[PDB]
């Protein structure tokens, strides 16, 4: 069968940040479960938020407010800035 | 007899075990305890070994956080020696005993 | 690909499939998995940045969960994010109380 | 019985030294042993519930991970 | 052709020892001034993280009475913005910091203002060196479009203090293909020196009209000192008496020759262009060209000195001196260094080369 | 100001509801700080909910969801 992991994507982000640094398989398991956890938290809070306004369509604004609610202050501000930049680059 | 003061070896053990990361509880008695309690719940449950390892990780990190809060309680009471009333206080504040 | 089209590293298509499969809502907007993959990319980048910096500080070139533990627990805002979370194979912070010292 | 006694005195002392504890009372050990037994009773109750729901006979790591997920004591590294 | 005489080159090395015989009083004077100034930086709450990076850095070996004392400053992690594709001038942006260290509180906007840092640094120095008793330390002119902060310790001890930021982060992307000590020392030593922190010093982009820009160029002094302490392919080079090489010898020969040319032909408006850091980088590329300790032997003292002279003249004629750490950065660019200045230095080094070097006595 | 509007005997009434027999004179300023931090967090998340609804009137239910995601669940106002 096949597994669904974020291992090569974590490795690509690692080569973007620390280009000649290794990472163990247990640390990759940490980061896989971490990305699944953060994806689960943000998708759940976007689902709750869209349910609060009775909207059946999760949008990027929903994800933005989910980041603002869940993630603490300055890191959330930086992350909202990065996400907004990436969405505007995707629209072009 | 080259005897240290009663705090010095404690301090080097604190430096060592905060430096270390391995499992401090011995694996097989922990496995016996887990199999005992699960046999009490549902008889003849086979275990994934990584599940036992995850249980041991959760238990050791939970007890280390509990001992940090216990040490804060004992230092808070103008003492240096922990007592089980410190543990009862910490779990009562966390909400496990109340 | 949409990851190349958004200039991102995380697979936006896989996030879109998981939003369809995970039943968070019926309809999923198009900018939502783009935004979400961006937020995941920023969080992963900052945490791996702190972990690699701690690994250089401990002169290790391979990231082990000890460095992840130290990186998360040394950032107070990430500690505020992940205070409940246990990292396996992590240890704790080097933290000696000032009443213990001579 | 007595497998709970397998949690030794110097193991609790090693956990205390990792916890930064200088001195340890003699009654700390049975208290810690009971608290760990209670914590394990909770987690293994949840894990047996997940396993019996899965119609399986083998407890797996993911069941323990979801047990700790609903505990709030979230663990990574096993999914 | 003929190599310069190894007895003559060892006589120049003996003259260099005679040049560096005057350490023991100037080191005490600069240690007293550094001690008092470091024990008055600790009074300031806004600079409680400053420090002395431990590299006594004789950049000027022909006259060891002038010092260039570098100070370190432990900074948070910094997102770097390259300026104008110059490949060496970067902007310092503290990427994210929750602790709110006071350097960020001093900063303007998002780019760390180098002019503001050097201004208040000069302000604190001028203010605190007055307080020094029985050691006449005065604020010398800050002119010349350089780090400056010239301090004279009471008799020709000109100390040019330059505080340097030290980021312990990962190396920037333009520093990737550099550090070519793989076939010279090892790839493992390369990777272990890659694990060491990098440094940040200011210079505004001096390209014609650029004035007081907030750019930041990378320093590499500590890696160069550490490879001067370990320079042989064999790890016991200049340590046991079978592997006396000429790397340290010929490097001091080249740097002394360049600084004697810059001292003699010091007429104004031409000197600012050249430094012995250029000669040291060209010497590291000679070490890339000559990797073996057999190709740096004592009988090859004149041959390796000749190879260093010819490769530095290659870098002067072909106008290409890549940094040993950044392959995409020529130090011999046509705007930092004038072309008549390149012709003049090429002419003087060829002049001294083709007449058996009469400067050596 | 309004942090002084949290008065000393109101904190004393809250402590007497909590059951505190004896209160130091420095308790009050620290209680002002803790109360200010807690309201900064709750009003931060509630105003974030309010900005999401493209509204300028903070409802009760937004405060309920903010307190819910902090983990301090309040019943009886909406959800």
């Amino acid at each position: 069968s096949r597994k669904e992991s974020y291992s090569i994507y974590v490795y690509k982000v690692l080569k973007q940040v620390h280009p000649d640094t290794g990472i163990s398989s247990k640390a990759m398991g940490i980061m896989n479960s971490f990305v699944n956890d953060i994806f689960e938290r943000i998708a759940g809070e976007a689902s709750r938020l869209a349910h609060y306004n009775k909207r059946s369509t999760i949008t990027s604004r929903e994800i933005q407010t989910a980041v603002r609610l869940l993630l603490p202050g300055e890191l959330a501000k930086h992350a909202v800035s990065e996400g907004t930049k990436a969405v505007t680059k995707y629209t072009s | 007899p080259h005897r240290y003061r009663p705090g010095t070896v404690a301090l080097r053990e604190i430096r060592r075990y905060q430096k270390s990361t391995e499992l401090l509880i011995r694996k097989l008695p922990f496995q016996r305890l887990v199999r005992e309690i699960a046999q009490d719940f549902k008889t003849d449950l086979r275990f994934q070994s990584s599940a036992v390892m995850a249980l041991q990780e959760a238990c050791e990190a939970y007890l280390v956080g509990l001992f940090e809060d216990t040490n804060l309680c004992a230092i808070h009471a103008k003492r240096v020696t922990i007592m089980p009333k410190d543990i009862q206080l910490a779990r009562r504040i966390r909400g496990e005993r109340a | 690909t949409r990851s190349s089209r958004a200039g991102l590293q995380f697979p936006v298509g896989r996030v879109h499939r998981l939003l369809r499969k995970g039943n968070y809502s019926e309809r999923v907007g198009a900018g939502a998995p783009v935004y979400l993959a961006a937020v995941l990319e920023y969080l992963t980048a900052e945490i791996l940045e702190l972990a690699g910096n701690a690994a250089r500080d401990n002169k290790k070139t391979r990231i082990i969960p000890r460095h992840l533990q130290l990186a998360i627990r040394n950032d107070e805002e990430l500690n505020k994010l992940l205070g409940r979370v246990t990292i396996a194979q992590g240890g704790v912070l080097p933290n000696i109380q000032a009443v213990l010292l001579p | 019985r007595d497998n709970i006694q397998g949690i030794t005195k110097p193991a609790i002392r090693r956990l205390a030294r990792r916890g930064g504890v200088k001195r340890i009372s003699g009654l700390i050990y049975e208290e810690t042993r009971g608290v760990l037994k209670v914590f394990l009773e909770n987690v293994i109750r949840d894990a047996v519930t997940y396993t019996e729901h899965a119609k399986r006979k083998t407890v797996t790591a993911m069941d323990v991970v979801y047990a700790l997920k609903r505990q709030g004591r979230t663990l990574y590294g096993f999914g | 052709d003929a190599a310069p005489g190894a007895s003559k080159l060892r006589a120049v090395l003996e003259k260099l020892k005679l040049s560096r015989d005057d350490i023991s009083t100037a080191a005490g004077m600069v240690k007293g001034v550094v001690d008092h100034l470091l024990l008055r930086l600790k009074c300031d709450s806004a600079f409680r993280g400053v420090g002395l990076l431990n590299t006594y850095e004789h950049v000027k070996i022909s006259a060891p009475n002038e010092f260039d004392v570098m100070f370190k400053l432990e900074v948070p992690r910094i997102q770097l913005e390259e300026y104008s594709n110059t490949r060496a001038y970067y902007f310092v942006k503290f990427k994210r910091n929750p602790k709110e260290n006071p350097l960020s509180q001093f900063l303007e906007g998002e780019i760390l203002s180098a002019s503001k840092m050097l201004s208040k640094f000069r302000k604190i120095i001028k203010e605190e060196i007055n307080d020094i008793k029985d050691t006449d330390v005065i604020m010398k002119r800050k002119r010349g479009g350089s780090p400056a902060v010239t301090l004279l310790i009471s008799e020709k001890i000109s100390v040019d203090i330059t505080l340097a930021l030290e980021s312990k982060s990962s190396w920037p992307a333009s520093t990737q293909e550099g550090l070519r000590i793989q076939n010279w020392l090892s790839a493992k030593v390369r990777k272990q020196l890659r694990l060491k922190p990098f440094y940040l010093v200011p210079k505004h982009a001096k390209e014609g009209n650029g004035f007081q820009e907030e750019t930041w160029r990378l320093s590499f002094s500590h890696i160069e000192k550490e490879i001067l302490n370990n320079h042989g392919k064999s790890k016991t080079c200049c340590e046991n008496k079978e592997e006396k090489c000429c790397r340290k010898d010929c490097l001091k020969l080249m740097k002394y020759l360049l600084e004697q040319l810059k001292e003699r032909f010091k007429d104004k408006k031409h000197l600012d262009k050249f430094s012995s850091y250029h000669v040291k980088t060209a010497f590291f590329h000679v070490c890339t060209q000559n990797p073996q300790d057999s190709q740096w032997d004592r009988k090859d003292l004149g041959l390796c000195f000749d190879n260093c002279v010819t490769y530095f003249l290659q870098c002067l004629r072909t106008e290409k001196l890549e940094n040993y750490f950044i392959p995409e950065f020529n130090l011999f660019s046509s705007n930092l260094i004038d072309k008549r200045s390149k012709e003049f230095l090429t002419k003087q080094i060829e002049y001294e080369r083709n007449n058996e070097f009469p400067v050596f006595d």
